[PDB]
C-alpha cells in the first residue's frame, strides 16, 4: 500500500 | 493463554493513580519502552518469494511462530496471527485487510478455523488511498465464489458507527453451510483513535454478544482486521482483554497485555496515541460505571 508507517 | 492476571495486576483505583502519576507523556514513554523490546520470533515465511505479494505492506510481516497456516490449498501463507485473549487460547486471529489476490486465502482461513464473527475496523479507502479490498458481497442477495467456498450476503443492518452483515459460507465440496457475522466499524481511521471511547466499547459488547450467541447455536477465534491488522487491531483486542479481566477479577494491566500481545501479533498498537487511548478508554468506562 505500500508501507504502513 | 499468555494473558493471565500475574504478576502486577492493578485495581481500577490503582490504575487512576498510575495514570495520574505518569500523565500523557509518561504513558507515551511507556509505549516507547514497549516498542523497544526486541520481537520474540522470526518473519521468514512472510518474507519468502511467493508470499511477498500476499502482504499488503512491505513493513508489516507476521510472526512465523503464531501464524495461521492454510491447509486445503498456492502456499500455506496468509498474513494472519493467532492471538490469545483473557484466559482463552486463540481468542482472535489478527490479520491485514485482504488483497484481491488473498480474498480466497482469507475465506479458506475463515472456513478452516471455524470462524463465526469477523471484525473490520477500517473503511476501504481513507484519505485517498486503498486500505482494504472488497472481499465480501456488499449487497443483500449478492454472492461470490471463492473456489469451493461460496459466500452469500443475507442482509445488512446499518448502525450509528458500524454496519452488521450476515453472511452464509457454503462449502460446495463438503456440502456444508455456516453463517458468519461481519461487523464493519466505520469511524476509526488508520494511525488514529475512535471519535469516541463509548462507541467502541458499545461496539465491543455487540461483537461479544454475537460471538456468544453464535457459539451457543453451534471456541472459534474472532477474526479482527484493519488495513495492516496491527494498529487498530491491537488496540481493539488489548481493550477487550483488559475489560474482560476488569470485569472478572477487578484488575488489569495494560503494559502486560500489550507486551504479551506483541509476541503474538507482532507490532500490535502502532502509535502512542493508540496506547494512551487504551488507558483512557478503560478509565472513562470505569467513571461511567461508577467506579470513579
Amino acid at each position: 500500500n505500500l508501507y504502513y508507517w | 493463554s499468555v494473558h493471565v492476571p500475574g504478576p502486577h495486576a492493578m485495581t481500577i483505583q490503582e490504575l487512576v493513580d498510575y495514570v495520574n502519576a505518569r500523565q500523557k507523556q509518561g504513558i507515551y514513554e511507556e509505549y516507547e519502552d514497549i516498542r523497544r523490546e526486541n520481537p520474540v520470533g522470526t518473519f521468514h515465511c512472510s518474507m519468502s518469494p511467493g508470499n511477498l505479494e500476499k502482504n499488503r505492506y512491505g513493513d508489516v510481516p507476521c510472526l512465523d511462530q503464531t501464524r495461521v497456516k492454510l491447509t486445503k490449498r498456492q502456499t500455506d501463507y496468509i498474513n494472519a496471527s493467532f492471538m490469545d485473549g483473557y484466559k482463552q487460547k486463540n481468542a482472535y486471529i489478527g490479520t491485514q485487510g485482504p488483497l484481491e489476490n488473498t480474498y480466497r486465502d482469507f475465506w479458506l482461513m475463515v472456513w478452516e478455523q471455524k470462524v463465526l464473527v469477523i471484525v473490520m475496523t477500517t473503511r476501504f479507502e481513507e484519505g485517498g488511498r486503498r486500505k482494504c479490498g472488497q472481499y465480501w458481497p456488499l449487497e443483500k442477495d449478492s454472492r461470490i465464489r471463492f473456489g469451493f467456498l461460496t459466500v452469500t450476503n443475507l442482509g445488512v443492518e446499518n448502525m450509528n458507527h458500524y454496519k452488521k452483515t450476515t453472511l452464509e459460507i457454503h462449502n460446495t465440496e463438503e456440502r456444508q453451510k455456516r453463517q458468519v457475522t461481519h461487523f464493519q466499524f466505520l469511524s476509526w481511521p488508520d494511525y488514529g483513535v475512535p471519535s469516541s471511547a463509548a462507541s467502541l466499547i458499545d461496539f465491543l459488547r455487540v461483537v461479544r454478544n454475537q460471538q456468544s450467541l453464535a457459539v451457543s447455536n453451534m471456541e472459534p477465534p474472532i477474526v479482527v482486521h484493519c488495513s495492516a491488522g496491527i494498529g487498530r487491531t491491537g488496540t481493539f483486542c488489548s481493550l477487550d482483554i483488559c475489560l474482560a479481566q476488569l470485569e472478572e477479577l477487578g484488575t488489569l494491566n495494560v503494559f502486560q497485555t500489550v507486551s504479551r500481545m506483541r509476541t503474538q501479533r507482532a507490532f500490535s498498537i502502532q502509535t502512542p496515541e493508540q496506547y494512551y487511548f487504551c488507558y483512557k478508554a478503560i478509565l472513562e468506562f470505569a467513571e461511567k460505571e461508577g467506579m470513579v
